[PDB]
């Protein structure tokens, strides 16, 4: 199934639209851009960030383990 | 006379689309115009022409299957909509050329 006509039933709600011909592509690109870019960020670091650094500090520390686990000195 | 007389400013036509969504309502309007020239312009006999071979359809009409108008004709056959209509408004300098039509929720699409 599908299709336009028979989705779902709506009521009360206008939808004022824009030719593209009439409107620019980019409009205040780094103007609004970039603050809602740290603000996504900001709204996720604290998600997604701290288990990557967690497997950073055990992929560095691993790694140095490694290398200094094969060397001798005494014995 | 004298002062405090002012001139009409034209008008600025957009391009755009206003949908008022309501689906308790049994029967669509749609109602689609390019901007046209405006009264004094002689294009409008020509416009007029051509709108008239479009022309209108009401579900009263005798005669579906039958009419010249190819929109109306093939409207009528399919049971595309209950009536529509093409019009020419004009204003100074301005104006909405285009067509008006009624028809069932599922038969909007075809009819544009």
């Amino acid at each position: 199934g599908r299709q336009f006509g028979h989705l779902t039933r709506v009521r009360h709600v206008i939808t004022y639209s824009l030719s593209p011909f009439e409107q620019r592509a980019f409009p205040h690109y780094f103007s609004k851009g970039i603050p809602n870019v740290l603000r996504r960020t900001r709204a996720c670091i604290l998600r997604v960030a701290p288990p990557f650094v967690a497997f950073y500090l055990v992929y560095t520390w691993g790694t140095q383990e490694f290398e200094k686990s094969k060397r001798k000195n005494p014995a | 006379d004298e002062d405090a007389v002012p001139t009409l400013s034209p008008c600025r036509f957009t391009g755009s689309q206003i949908c008022h969504r309501e689906d308790g309502l049994p029967l669509a309007h749609v109602a689609i115009a390019v901007e046209g020239p405006g009264w004094a312009h002689p294009d409008n006999v020509a416009l007029q022409v051509a709108n008239a071979i479009i022309g209108h359809y009401d579900c009263t009409y005798g005669g579906g299957a039958h009419l010249s108008s190819p929109l109306a004709s093939i409207a009528a056959t399919n049971k595309l909509c209950q009536s529509f209509q093409t019009f020419n408004i004009c204003y100074a300098d301005t104006g909405l050329l285009g067509a008006h039509f009624v028809c069932d929720h599922m038969s909007i699409d075809d009819m544009m």
